[PDB]
C-alpha cells in the first residue's frame, strides 16, 4: 500500500520521551540527557515532505571544569528506505538536508557498525547498500530504526544562538551529525558523532528514562 | 556536539 501504517510516532519514538545516558570521549564519559518533543514520521511511501521526522533537545553535563551544561536542539530524520534511504546521497537533493550529506562510505561504514545487518548483499553503490529489499519490512515493523540528528540552535541553561559549522566553544564543537540506531525491542539507542574533520567514533548511548511517567 | 574537552 502507498502509506505507512504505524499518532505517526514509534512506541520509543515520541513526543515527551527522555533518554539518559553518555558520550564517550578518550579520557572520560560525559553524561547526556535527550528529551524528543516532537515526531512526525511520513504518511506516505512517496512522501513529497522534507519537515524534519524529529526534533528534541541534547544535554552534555559537566564538559570541563569551567562549562556545567551544554544544550542543544536538534532536528532529524529517520531512515525509511524510500525518501530517506541509509546513503544520503540519495536523500531528496535539497539545501535544507546539506547538513546531513556524507561520502558513501561515511554512512555504509557507520550503519554497519552498529552490527545488526546481516551480512550479505552489501554494495557501496547501492543507495541502501544492498540491505533493503522489497519483502524486507517496513522501516517501523523492523527491530532496528536509523536515524541522524543534526544540532542546529544552541539553548541557555532554561531551554539563545544558532549554530554554525564554524563557530564553537570551548570544549564542545558543532560541525557535524549523529548516526544513531535505535532498538524498538528494549529502548536502547546508540549513535555516533560524525564530521570529517573530528576524530571518529565518539559514541552516544542512552536508556529511556520516564517511561514510568509514560505508562502512569 | 563533538567532545574537545582536555582532560580532567
Ligand atoms: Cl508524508
Amino acid at each position: 500500500s502507498a502509506k505507512y501504517t504505524y499518532g505517526r510516532h514509534l512506541d520509543f519514538l515520541r513526543p515527551g520521551l527522555r533518554f539518559g545516558g553518555s558520550q564517550s570521549s578518550k579520557y572520560t564519559y560525559y553524561t547526556v540527557e535527550v528529551k524528543i518533543d516532537t515526531v512526525n514520521l511520513p504518511l506516505y511511501k512517496d512522501s513529497r515532505s522534507l519537515d524534519p521526522h524529529v526534533t528534541g533537545t541534547f544535554t552534555i553535563k559537566n564538559l570541563t571544569p569551567v562549562l556545567d551544561k551544554v544544550v542543544t536542539l536538534f532536528e532529524g530524520y529517520v531512515i525509511n528506505y524510500n525518501q530517506f534511504p541509509l546513503c544520503s546521497l540519495h536523500w531528496p537533493a535539497e539545501e535544507t538536508l546539506d547538513p546531513y550529506m556524507a561520502q558513501r562510505e561515511s554512512d555504509c561504514s557507520h550503519w554497519k557498525r552498529f552490527g545488526h545487518f546481516g551480512s550479505d548483499n552489501w554494495s557501496l553503490t547501492e543507495r541502501n547498500f544492498g540491505q533493503y529489499n522489497h519483502e524486507s519490512a517496513e522501516f517501523m515493523n523492523q527491530r532496528y530504526i536509523y536515524l541522524k540528528w543534526k544540532e542546529r540552535f544552541l539553548l541557555d541553561d532554561e531551554e539563545n544562538l544558532m549554530l554554525d559549522d564554524n563557530h564553537h566553544l570551548e570544549g564542545a564543537s558543532f560541525e557535524g551529525f549523529y548516526y544513531v540506531c535505535l532498538d524498538q525491542l528494549t529502548g536502547s539507542v546508540e549513535g555516533y558523532y560524525y564530521h570529517p574533520a573530528c576524530e571518529l567514533f565518539q559514541k552516544l548511548e542512552l536508556v529511556p528514562t520516564n517511561c514510568d511517567a509514560l505508562n502512569t | 556536539p563533538f567532545i574537545t574537552s582536555r582532560p580532567w
